[PDB]
């Protein structure tokens, strides 16, 4: 049923109806040369290089356009069909600038291939060529718009997948120039796609201008730690530094896309950043040492120092391999004083069901959801390729988006219940206009963004959250593996640390200050040297030195997620692994060796020696981490509630606030982001 | 040990570099083992890794006295995986400076055979006339040697506007070049001696030990590919073989004396008949396109551009394909998957096959015979070590 | 276009069919190619028969071996595939056959039926591995007296594992891991976009 | 499973094969290190030769072991032959390399990959 | 007559790596994505096992990349999955692979943007 | 010092080197050369910029001179031309 079968060249493929004819070649595994036509764009039918010639008809049809009807045998390399391509490659080149060695889309071109593989030998247009006039659409994107072949994909992606609504087409006839009308930026997240959505070198990226070209660059396929997403992405390195991170395709995290900051912060990764051991010194500034000299700095003071004296604030890119590194060693001297700066509350049942900090209706379970009730967070600029998952939703489905947050530009239309934490209860009581909205809602899911969690009354808010989905989920009746509480993190090394049983917050640092920390990573202000103990040693484990590092007794150097094969997690729980790109700069090592090497030095050895062994070790402690690219299906919401239930806490009048309100808020936020000139150059340009 | 004794690599004698460990009984050869390889470079492999363009200067090197003769066998054996041919005056340049070059292999091996023997002053009176042939290859190509003229789709740049006059005037003199050599080796009543009945090599082991080349053809064996399977224009051409009876040393010398003078015969005919026409395929696909024509049309920057930086794109296919390279059969077996850059390419060297029968050729010889022997198998080690 | 002349592509694949049936037992595809020559693919087992068949039939003369050669697909079962290509001086011809061998599993030596392959068997030892039975001599010829590895398998590296230096402490030339100076840079060239085939 | 046999149809037979090779080499190292002149100890030589036969005991397949015997006597020939010269025996002992230590600490205090 | 085995082919002893690079040396299977610059699929057809990158030290005197690891650019092609983890398994080199991931198909029709409704 | 101004520093252990031997470096920069080019000056709203010479300059682009807050400059010869 609801097979047509249609014969692309006499191969009967069998097809959907409503397929359209470049789809029915795909399965059968034929290419049609194809412009203006992305997957996940709209149809536009623009280029028309894609003419190809049903069987017994009278004209040739588009393929990207006419859905394939009964037994029409697609001839897709008839005499026809390539007067159909050697004549419109007549016409894209004929207004083309030559300045192939000044495209940085040299060896990039979906046009000069179908030219070199389906085009013409020659060309017949003796006459004069046209040009347009350069413009500014940003700091990011060089629009060397005179390349255009007015294809629209951009104006496409710049309205369906962002929603940004703002390039459009200017004009008729050979002067049609795809450019903003007024010169207003194209400022948005999700904006660097244009340039790999662009099959022309028209508008590419600017701090890539001529680093490279694409040849000789080698590929290595690695994982996004700069937001919690995980978007898949393939790093570009030529003779060992990174040239560009473009993103691979991963169908229920990244479609292809990702996001501007974990694009243009590949430079912030090359400056600013710790490469030898530094030692505080005699006279009180930190000086370049070898590691013996550094390593026993720290072991020294690790063995004089008993537990709950030595405290680890971990935070923000390290990988669960140092994480298990990290709490291994100091339980070997019993301190389990092991943190996260990102307090997720964890008053009942936290860390030990892993369901209650994890978004375990998929990126890929927003396109079959029914009502989303945002709750205290900006997912644009927290999340931009799950804020992308619910605009997709919104226009090809039907989500109806409420936010409990700030009123703030979310690309989509949502309805705006209020800025209080409090109406989570009018809506609990079923009070509040929206409380029906869900009842109707047969498949519906909460999120409650960790930035809310993240003041003094998150374990409240979380509290009063689980008692709604409680009864929404009793009242709609909506399935068991359908699940409707779900929590988006912001920091990537956050569901990995929760998950190896680190406990979140700093507060048990604060009540009890001890004698040594050995900060894994953490540039924030979880806890300063004046809040320290009188000792106040504290030993920064890093890469760039930010904040950590001019308060820090020894300098450990490490690497970062273009340097090792560390595992990360994104928020649903599904593990992922990044390749070595480029070995880790100066004298700099791996972080979880360093850990390894110092509990060498200290005698309280770890087990592993060899990654594979501490991926062994990630095995005892917990699953996720062992299984690359596989979601935990099973959660026990039903005993968490009840947990929920016992606490009792007030949830302070002041309105819940993302602390990303505006895009400015956005660019720099971790440490390679905010050691990061092109991050630097879009902050001063918002500005 | 029978008091083994390395021929030594370094060797006036020794072409190149050749260990031939040998046995000898006071002064006769009871066993030849040439060893091989003190040339081996990586020819094969190294092809793999690169484009079909830029593993043709590869093919100039592989045996080097004949430089562009190699080349058209690569040529050939892309433009067939490619079905393209060259255009008609590529042809015939590629037979006139593919019987120019059969010339200078022959200058070199009956000159420095002589050397060898011990005959000083042939070596230098042909390599004048070698010097004036570089100079073309010079003028035609910019190199003296591994010029890369000859490329897999016809040739690269037109000849010069007055080469052709000029490989006139020299090929109307060579001839009382050779003759002269001749007045001096040919009957001289020592030059027999030292190569008359010196390893002869019956019709039928010559055919099995696959020798294919004069070694062939001096044994009376008649096959010449370029009469048997022509290729490029040297079916247009006439010329005949040199083929020769009681096939020995100084047979098969007469033998290379005569095709130098049959290539006399082939490169008058090439001057006096090359077409008007284009030297490259017209196929911006295949040969890439004109300076003036990338530099003003798209279509052409775009198809140089692709051409240079990733390359041909031939189309999946295996072949081997000979020509009569002045040693012999020169072969190329070019398996190619669609990829622009080769899959393998086994290059048939005449020369590793000949040398395997110098164990055969050399027997109860002294060690004055092996070098003679040596010397008649023009083993040039480029091909051999590959 | 290249000159194609029907007329072979005939002869030579009716020869391919004479061949196919005369040994049915060791032949196990046979098929003239565009570029218009032949191939017969034989059991690795069929080495010797096929080979003595061509060499000493009336109606196939194949008198002398051009070349003995393996490619090596890794992707492969059998990794090398062995391909011998022979001539006919009497009828004008050429046929190929090609066998598989993977690297533990010798095949025979036709050092009998030609002894060209004296020599070219010693080569494919040496660079892909292949050891063939009955050979007189079977040693390296083209790698170095005290070399590690087959070379030409898709599975070493260029550059290789060792490189030579001369030593004063010792005197001697020594081998030393490679370390070069300037990696081969790896372009990548295949394209995206495929060509329809004809 | 099912493979064709090489030389011996079993283990047992092929370390038939290993012993008369080890006895080979045994019996030559001595003659080696006075025709090359080699600055070594015969019985040093001989632990070498012992290095080497076991450097691949673990081989349980009577495939692998018999074409390391042919491999290992072919190396017998060229060395009992004099066609490697002293640079290429010496080889075997590494002479002039320095040794990589092993231990963890030690790599990290030197490389950035072990 | 043939013999059994049961031995899984390992060859690491014929070979000939040094013995660093075939316990140290993790190689990867994977099909390889597309560059999101261009909208070809030829290359993410075959699989393809990568051994693990390792270093590459700039050079004093020109800057030139230098690197130590002889196995670093060679990448094998390798038509199936199972083709390919068998090459690991007899060469000796540690293997993860790595499911290809292909597009999901996806419904697309000219006619429906052009719903006003939605 | 050279168009990039590489500076193997007082510091650096690579500046060894010039010891006895001097440095290759440029005089007449290109950096400042085109900077020194008179800006040529047209009537039409596009021109051509062949490199000067056709077959031995660059491929042909033509420039929009259109604005003449801007000097459209050849992305190959670096001349700007004044509309
Ligand atoms: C100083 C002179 C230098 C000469 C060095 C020499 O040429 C190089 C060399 O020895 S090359 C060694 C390779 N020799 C093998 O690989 C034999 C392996 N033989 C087996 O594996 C057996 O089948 C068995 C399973 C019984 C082993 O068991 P066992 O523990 O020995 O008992
Ligand atoms: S886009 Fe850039 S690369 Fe592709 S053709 Fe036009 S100029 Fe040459
Ligand atoms: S800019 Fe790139 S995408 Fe937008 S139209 Fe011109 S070509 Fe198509
Ligand atoms: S690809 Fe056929 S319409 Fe653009
Ligand atoms: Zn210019």
């Amino acid at each position: 049923s609801n097979l047509i079968e249609v014969f692309v060249d006499g191969q009967s493929v069998m097809v959907e109806p409503g397929t359209t004819v470049l789809q029915a070649c795909e399965k059968v595994g034929m290419q049609i040369p194809r412009f203006c036509y992305h997957e996940r764009l709209s149809v536009a039918g623009n280029c028309r290089m894609c003419l190809v010639e049903i069987e017994k008809a009278p004209k040739v049809v588009a393929a990207c356009a006419m859905p394939v009807m009964k037994g029409w045998n697609i001839l897709t390399n008839s005499e026809k069909s390539k007067k159909a391509r050697e004549g419109v490659m007549e016409f894209l080149l004929a207004n083309h600038p030559l300045d192939c060695p000044i495209c940085d889309q040299g060896g990039e071109c979906d046009l000069q291939d179908q030219s070199m593989m389906f085009g013409s030998d020659r060309s017949r247009f003796l006459e004069g060529k046209r040009a347009v006039e350069d413009k500014n659409i940003g700091p990011l994107v060089k629009t060397i718009m005179t390349r255009c072949i007015q294809c629209t994909r951009c104006i496409r992606f710049a309205s369906e997948i962002a929603g940004v609504d703002d390039l459009g087409t200017t004009g008729r006839g050979n002067d049609m120039q795809v450019g903003t009308y007024i010169e207003k930026m194209f400022m948005s997240e999700l904006s660097g796609n244009v340039i790999d959505i662009c099959p022309v070198g028209a508008l590419t990226s600017k701090p890539y201008a001529f680093t490279a070209r694409p040849w000789e660059t080698r590929k290595t396929e690695s994982i996004d730690v700069m937001d919690a997403v995980g978007s898949n992405i393939v790093v570009s390195t030529r003779t060992g530094e990174v040239m560009r991170i473009l993103p691979r395709m991963h169908e229920d995290i990244n479609e292809e896309w990702i996001s501007d900051k974990t694009r243009f912060a590949y430079d912030g990764l090359k400056r600013q950043r710790l490469t030898e051991p530094m030692v505080r010194n005699e006279k009180g500034l930190l000086t370049y040492t070898s590691w013996e000299d550094a390593l026993s700095r720290v072991a020294g003071m690790l063995q004089n120092f008993e537990g709950n004296a030595v405290a680890a604030i971990a935070g923000g890119l390290v990988d669960a391999e140092a994480l298990v590194a990290l709490k291994d060693l100091l339980n070997k001297v019993d301190s389990d004083n092991l943190c996260t700066e990102e307090i997720f509350p964890t008053e009942g049942a936290g860390t030990d069901l892993r369901s209650n900090y994890l978004l375990n209706t998929t990126i890929a379970g927003v396109e079959e959801a029914d009502v989303v009730l945002l709750v205290g967070t900006n997912p644009r600029f927290e999340a931009p390729l799950f804020n992308a998952r619910i605009r997709k939703s919104w226009l090809h489905n039907d989500l109806k988006v409420a936010l409990i947050g700030s009123p703030v530009d979310l690309t989509y239309r949502y309805d705006h219940l209020g800025d209080s934490p409090k109406i989570l209860q009018d809506i609990a009581s079923g009070r509040h206009s929206f409380c029906e909205v869900l009842k109707d809602a047969k498949k519906p899911m909460v999120v409650l963004g960790s930035s809310a969690l993240q003041r003094d009354d998150g374990a409240a808010i979380l509290v009063a959250v689980s008692n709604m989905v409680q009864k929404i989920r009793v009242t709609t009746g909506v399935a068991a593996e359908w699940k409707v509480m779900n929590i988006l993190h912001r920091i990537a090394s956050q569901v990995a640390a929760l998950d190896l049983g680190y406990k979140p917050g700093v507060e048990a640092i604060r009540k009890n200050p001890p004698k040594m920390l050995f900060l894994l990573g953490a540039d924030g202000g979880c806890i300063t040297r004046q809040d320290l103990p009188k000792d106040c040693f504290i030993v920064y484990q890093g890469h760039h030195g930010d904040v950590g590092a001019p308060m820090a007794d020894v300098i450990l150097p490490g690497a970062a997620y273009t340097e090792k094969s560390a595992t990360y997690v994104n928020t649903e729980g599904r593990a992922q692994q990044t390749k070595v790109a480029v070995t880790p700069p100066g004298l700099a090592r791996e972080d979880w060796k360093i850990i390894r090497a110092l509990s060498e030095i200290a005698g309280i050895t770890l087990p592993y020696d060899t990654l594979d062994q501490v991926r062994n070790r990630l095995e005892e402690v917990s699953p996720n981490l062992v299984r690359y690219d596989d979601i935990e299906e099973t959660n026990y919401f039903q005993q968490a509630s009840e947990l929920a239930k016992l606490v009792n806490q007030e949830v302070l009048a002041d309105p819940l606030v993302p602390p990303q309100l505006t895009i400015k808020d956005f660019y720099m936020t971790d440490s390679i982001s905010r050691a990061s000139q092109t991050m630097a150059k879009c902050v001063k340009a918002v500005t | 040990t029978n008091m083994t004794l390395n021929f030594g690599p370094q060797h006036p004698a020794a072409h190149g570099v050749l260990r031939l460990v040998l046995e000898l009984s006071g002064e006769m050869v009871r066993k030849c083992d040439p060893h091989i390889g003190l040339l081996h470079r990586g020819t094969e492999k190294l092809i793999e890794y690169k484009t079909y363009l830029q593993a043709l200067p590869y093919f100039d090197r592989l045996d080097y006295v004949s430089m562009m003769c190699n080349e058209q066998a690569y040529s050939i054996a892309v433009e067939k995986l490619l079905n393209i041919q060259p255009p008609p005056r590529a042809q015939w340049i590629r037979v006139l400076f593919g019987e120019i070059t059969r010339i200078l292999n022959h200058i070199m091996a009956v000159t420095t055979h002589a050397l060898d023997i011990g005959a000083m002053t042939p070596f230098f009176w042909m390599f004048e006339e070698r010097e004036k042939m570089f100079e073309f290859y010079e003028r035609v190509s910019g190199a003296r040697m591994h010029a890369a003229y000859i490329r897999p789709g016809g040739v690269h740049q037109d000849l010069p506007l007055g080469l052709l006059d000029d490989i006139y005037e020299f090929s109307k003199n060579f001839s009382l070049r050779i003759d002269e050599v001749e007045e001096m080796l040919t009957n001289n009543r020592i030059w027999r001696n030292r190569t008359v009945d010196i390893g002869v090599v019956t019709a039928e082991d010559a055919l099995n030990y696959g020798f294919s080349g004069v070694m062939l053809r001096g044994s009376g064996i008649q096959w010449d590919l370029r009469k048997t399977q022509p290729y490029d224009v040297y079916d247009q051409v006439e010329f005949d073989v040199p083929i020769g009876s009681r096939g020995d040393c100084y047979d098969r010398y007469l033998c290379r004396v005569e095709e130098m003078r049959q290539s006399l015969r082939i490169i008058e005919q090439c001057l006096n008949k090359m077409p008007p026409g284009e030297i490259k395929v017209d196929d911006a696909k295949v040969s890439p396109p004109k300076r003036a024509e990338m530099k003003t049309s798209m279509e052409s920057l775009i198809h140089h551009f692709k051409l240079y930086t990733e390359g041909y794109q031939v189309p999946p296919g295996a072949t081997y394909t000979a020509i009569e390279a002045p040693k012999g059969e020169f072969g190329v077996y070019l398996v190619s998957d669609g990829s622009s850059r080769p899959y393998r390419c086994k290059i048939k060297a005449p020369g590793f096959a000949h040398l395997a029968g110098l164990d055969k050729m050399s027997k109860g010889h002294m060690l004055a015979d092996v070098v003679a022997i040596i010397g008649t198998q023009d083993i040039v080690f480029g091909e051999i070590d590959r | 276009v290249r000159p194609r002349s029907d007329v072979t592509h005939k002869q030579l694949s009716a020869f391919g069919e004479y061949v196919a049936e005369i040994l049915p037992k060791y032949v196990q595809q046979v098929q003239v190619s565009c570029l218009d020559e032949l191939e017969i693919c034989i059991h690795p087992d069929g080495v010797i028969p096929t080979l003595t068949f061509l060499r000493d039939h009336t109606n196939a003369q194949f008198k002398s071996l051009a070349d003995l050669t393996a490619v090596d697909v890794p992707t492969r079962q059998n990794r090398f595939e062995i391909v011998y290509n022979l001539l006919s001086l009497r009828f004008n011809s050429r046929i190929r056959v090609k066998t598989y061998a993977d690297e533990l599993t010798p095949i025979d030596s036709i050092v009998s039926v030609h002894i060209a392959a004296n020599w070219y068997e010693r080569e494919v030892w040496d660079m892909f591995g292949v050891f063939f039975f009955n050979h007189p001599d079977l040693r390296r010829i083209l790698t170095d007296y005290g070399f590690e590895g087959h070379p030409f398998r898709k599975d070493f590296p260029l550059t290789g594992y060792v490189e030579l230096r001369y030593d004063d402490e010792v005197k001697r030339v020594v081998a030393e891991p490679v370390e070069l100076a300037q990696e081969f840079r790896k372009f990548d060239l295949n394209s995206p976009w495929e060509a329809f085939p004809a | 499973t099912s493979v064709k046999p090489i030389f011996s149809r079993d283990l047992n037979e092929a370390k038939r094969r290993v012993r008369e090779l080890y006895r080979a080499w045994y019996r030559e190292v001595p003659n080696t290190v006075h025709l090359m002149q080699l600055d070594i100890t015969v019985k040093q030589g001989r632990d070498k030769v012992r290095e080497m036969f076991m450097k691949n005991a673990h081989v349980t397949d009577p495939r692998v072991v018999d074409l390391l015997v042919i491999k290992g006597k072919m190396e017998l020939q060229e060395t009992i032959k004099v066609w490697k010269q002293r640079t290429h025996v010496m080889r075997f002992f590494h002479e002039t390399e320095t040794p990589r230590p092993k231990d963890f600490l030690s790599k990290f205090y030197m490389g950035h990959d072990p | 007559q043939l013999i059994t085995v049961d031995e899984k082919l390992d060859i690491t002893t014929l070979t000939g790596v040094p013995e660093e690079h075939i316990k140290t040396r993790k190689v990867r299977i994977f099909v390889p994505a597309r560059n999101n610059m261009q909208s070809g699929v030829n290359n993410t057809k075959k699989w393809k096992m990568e051994f693990d990158t390792r270093e590459r030290w700039e050079n004093p005197l020109m800057g030139w990349a230098s690197t130590a690891d002889p196995l670093s650019n060679m990448v094998l092609t390798f038509s199936a999955k199972e083709d390919a983890i068998a090459f690991a398994e007899k060469n000796g080199w540690s293997y993860d692979v790595e499911e290809k991931k292909v597009p999901k198909p996806k419904s697309k029709s000219y006619g429906a943007n052009f719903s006003w409704n939605k | 010092i050279t168009h990039t101004g590489q500076v193997y520093d007082e510091k650096d252990y690579r500046r060894v080197r010039f010891v006895d031997r001097q440095k290759e470096v440029n005089e007449n920069f290109a950096i400042d050369l085109i900077a020194q080019q008179p800006v040529n000056e047209v009537e039409h709203r596009i021109i051509a910029c062949d490199g000067g010479g056709g077959a031995l300059g660059h491929p042909k682009v033509y420039i929009n001179l259109d604005k003449e807050t801007k000097t459209g400059t050849c992305g190959y010869c670096g001349l700007q031309f004044k509309q």
